[PDB]
RNA sequence: GCCUCUAAGCACAACCUGCGGGAACCCGUACCGCAAACCGACACAGGUGGGCGGGUGCAAGAGCACUCAGGCGCGCGGGAG
RNA sequence: GCGAAUGCCGGCAUGAGUAACGAUAAAGAGGGUGAGAAUCCCUCUCGCCGUAAGCCCAAGGGUUCCUACGCAAUGGUCGUCAGCGUAGGGUUAGGCGGGACCUAAGGUGAAGCCGAAAGGCGUAGCCGAAGGGCAGCCGGUUAAUAUUCCGGCCCUUCCCGC
RNA sequence: GAGCCGGUAGCGGGCGUGGAUCCCUGGAUGUCCGAAUGGGGGAACCCGGCCGGCGGGAACGCCGGUCACCGCGCUUUUGCGCGGGGGGAACCUGGGGAACUGAAACAUCUCAGUACCCAGAGGAGAGGAAAGAGAAAUCGACUCCCUGAGUAGCGGCGAGCGAAAGGGGACCAGCCUAAACCGUCCGGCUUGUCCGGGCGGGGUCGUGGGGCCCUCGGACACCGAAUCCCCAGCCUAGCCGAAGCUGUUGGGAAGCAGCGCCAGAGAGGGUGAAAGCCCCGUAGGCGAAAGGUGGGGGGAUAGGUGAGGGUACCCGAGUACCCCGUGGUUCGUGGAGCCAUGGGGGAAUCUGGGCGGACCACCGCCUAAGGCUAAGUACUCCGGGUGACCGAUAGCGCACCAGUACCGUGAGGGAAAGGUGAAAAGAACCCCGGGAGGGGAGUGAAAUAGAGCCUGAAACCGUGGGCUUACAAGCAGUCACGGCC
């Protein structure tokens, strides 16, 4: 209740690019404002936060024998920074 | 660390907010730690949860004792 | 319910007959009415002071209403 | 052979077994009292995968399945488990008394 | 939306208009899709809403014939006859 | 306690290896890949479309789409190919669309009228649509998405100020 | 009481006798939908107005608290303070209310006041102190079981339908309220002297109440939870808890054999093949907690009941009663009463007034036109126990990722599928193959117990062997004989 924790990064190939110069993808609670984001990322990260875009993707297909299921939602969500600051860490990284 | 228990009891206001709030971040930055040493990470992410559940637990105790 | 009565209950029900008699003038009667009826009342008003109305229905309409006449 | 048991890490019997040559006992399960007396199993001849020496097999095996191992072997095999008369202060220590006598006492041995 | 007055404030902080600074969220988009992905229990020759319909020839033109592009050669073959 | 009820349920034979293999728009050759390819991959001959077997919007369908491996089930045999199996990765828009607005048929319904009760009816107000209204378009850019990504040029509304 | 991070074991990390896993009682937010209720909306999604906050501040965007409708009575002012609603398998009451079918037609009739739609209370509702029953100067609420009769009787007296009082039994209490008359009274009208609405006394049980005069007269009765504290029953956790070892064919022994034993507990199951004494916290028995529920016994709180005559009458119902249209009744049209109302007439205050006997004179009965409640029959969702009840095509269709796969537009329909073994010891590794899968080694008691792998039998299809067959007419066969083996 009230945890501003709202993220797991996206560590997707092409999410990488953007870690590369200034656009960094990251995957967000299903439901996370545009400003939600600005806010989380903005306040836990001391970032530039310059357009956040956003798309969620459930899943699907995988089989359990004589049942099935296809898992839940993944929420994808991408903000860029300003300066090029931030994130830097995570980013050498993935 | 029934023992955290305690410390909790002890805190309160703005204390045991700000304590849970610092110690969620911290379990964030376990969540981030999802792909990294991971092993001996374990326990710190169920129970952290589980800690800051303590916190949580407790802020009802005290404010809702209160009023 | 949007017409019992008012001055108490007078809403409802019934099964009705017929056949053609000579009982006790000559023979048995005759029957052949397995039917089905309404049957009921009637409404009016008066005035509390400039502005009223009733509603109600028919005789315990009548002396009612008197009721309040008296007050 | 429920959510109550005997003999625990313990040591003890195997009466009509393929054993009998009690000994000390791997660990037991609760409901399904299943234990292990580290005294027969196998090999499995294993995987063939490195988990095992890359050239492998399998080798501690005892899943210890029957419950024809006589509990408890006071100076004293065969016995049953007794209870308390506390005699002390709080008094369970339900240790077991039968003939000789046992209650895995916390000193000298478990 | 332009104007036009009440509430009523406005009228000293309302609307018209500048420039600068600043903000603007939610759900959609992949691909099929005149169809083996949609409607027929099927990779069913049935059906299914709008959009020039490239050129040439013919009186006329989405009829006609060859074709432009771009699309196919149908999902069992061989073989005598 | 039952052949026997065109009986019930399940197997299982039977024409029978015959009937057909779903449109008379045709294929044929050459290398490549494989464990094996008429039946997969490139290449070269040929034919059928084209005003459709066009390209696009939408509808409906929703996984699939791509990428790697993979076939024993599935494609009316084929198959090492798939729209098939496993996994992983994949659609972002102040200016496109829909709602943050408008109204119709019609529906709901605060009032009101009215039914044995379940209701019927019903002003206004509200819901209600590629009908109204509303601020961009073009070039480039991935395996994949793009008037959303990037770049170029042109706007929009609402907030603070002056 | 010493092991566990659920069905998943596996990976990769752990926690605990400085009462860990788990068992119960109470906790805490507890996403969104759903009576939904702040608004809208194809539910499980988009919108908003107020105080709070944070952020880049305003615009924006979250958490928070907030804000339908209702009738309900209250500060009738400005209205704040309570309730309902939405459920629930069968059970219940009232509203409404059906054809088949029977009458071997079919119209009164039967199926029935049944099925079904509905509203509503519950945990049970239902009914519930007599204008009752009943003819002996007699019983005495209601409900339910047996009986009363299938008689009394109802009826195209046709098919059929079909009481009650009393007896036996279970269960056993009764209290109220307008009832002007009192007075208190405050509000009234208009004022003296009617009506209104609060407190009484009365507050009718089997009848009176009251008002006026004298006998009055000074302590036992608790509910329909009065109500309160208790042992509080359980809810789930409890725990003890009798006596055997050797041998022995055996992969097994609990069995065959030797001796010893238990017992107010030889109920069952589990232990590798059939134990009272191996396992089971069972009957043997005892056990148990501060939470969630009272019949008991007890107290107290005890609202509230509880006397005598007399005297002009004032004092429980707007509808009784009558006539026509009907319901209920064993009453179907009737000599047909009573109860219940649609319709028009239209009284009475205990000499009142209905009830038995259509009705009349009698006698006898009860006291209506308001109110409240235990208990004894109901029902099965859910728990527990049991079966000359089932064993996987019968059981609930459901034995286990069956109300779902799948057909349907929807309402709706509604499958199949259980077993290897003692335990994983379930298949290293060598061999043909692309693979499966086939042959070896180890499993082993078995693997013609091998992974849908127990028992796995019929149809049907295959490999091998004996006999038999190309001038043969016959569903079938089967009596004889002979060649073959």
């Amino acid at each position: 209740t009230a945890y501003d924790v709202i993220l797991a990064p996206v560590l997707s190939e092409k999410a990488y690019a953007g870690f590369a110069e200034g656009k960094y993808t990251f995957w967000v609670h299903p439901k996370a404002t545009k400003t939600e984001i600005k806010n989380a990322v903005e306040t836990a990260f001391k970032v530039k936060v310059v357009k956040v875009n956003t798309l969620h993707v459930r899943g699907k297909k995988k089989r359990l024998g004589r049942y099935l299921g296809k898992r839940p939602d993944r929420k994808k969500a991408i903000v860029q920074v300003a300066p090029g600051q931030k994130i830097e860490a995570l980013e050498g990284l993935i | 660390m029934r023992k955290q228990l305690e410390e909790a009891r002890k805190l309160s206001p703005v204390e045991l907010e700000k304590l849970v709030r610092e110690k969620k971040r911290e379990l964030m930055e376990l969540r981030f730690q999802a792909s990294i040493g991971q092993l001996s990470q374990n326990h710190k992410i169920r129970d952290l949860k589980r800690q800051i559940a303590r916190l949580l637990t407790v802020l009802n105790e005290k404010r809702r004792q209160n009023a | 319910m949007k017409e019992g009565i008012h001055p108490k209950l007078v809403p409802a029900r019934i099964i009705c007959g017929c056949g053609n008699v000579i009982e006790t003038y000559s023979t048995k009667p005759e029957i052949y009415v397995e039917v089905c009826s309404k049957c009921h009342p009637f409404y009016t008003g008066q005035q509390r002071f400039v502005d009223t109305e009733g509603r109600v229905e028919r005789f315990q309409r009548r002396y009612g209403d008197s009721y309040r006449k008296g007050r | 052979m429920r959510v109550k048991m005997h003999v625990k890490k313990g040591d003890t019997v195997l009466v009509a077994s393929g054993k009998y040559k009690g000994r000390v006992g791997k660990v037991k399960e609760v409901l399904p009292k299943k234990y292990a007396v580290i005294v027969e199993g196998v090999n499995i001849v294993k995987k063939a995968v490195r988990v095992s020496p890359k050239y492998p097999q399998g080798g501690f095996i005892e899943k210890e399945a029957p419950l024809h191992a006589s509990k408890v072997r006071p100076i004293c095999p065969a016995c049953g488990k007794p209870t308390r008369v506390r005699k002390k202060f709080l008094e369970n220590g339900k240790k077991i008394r039968v003939c000789a006598k046992c209650g895995g006492a916390l000193d000298t041995e478990e």
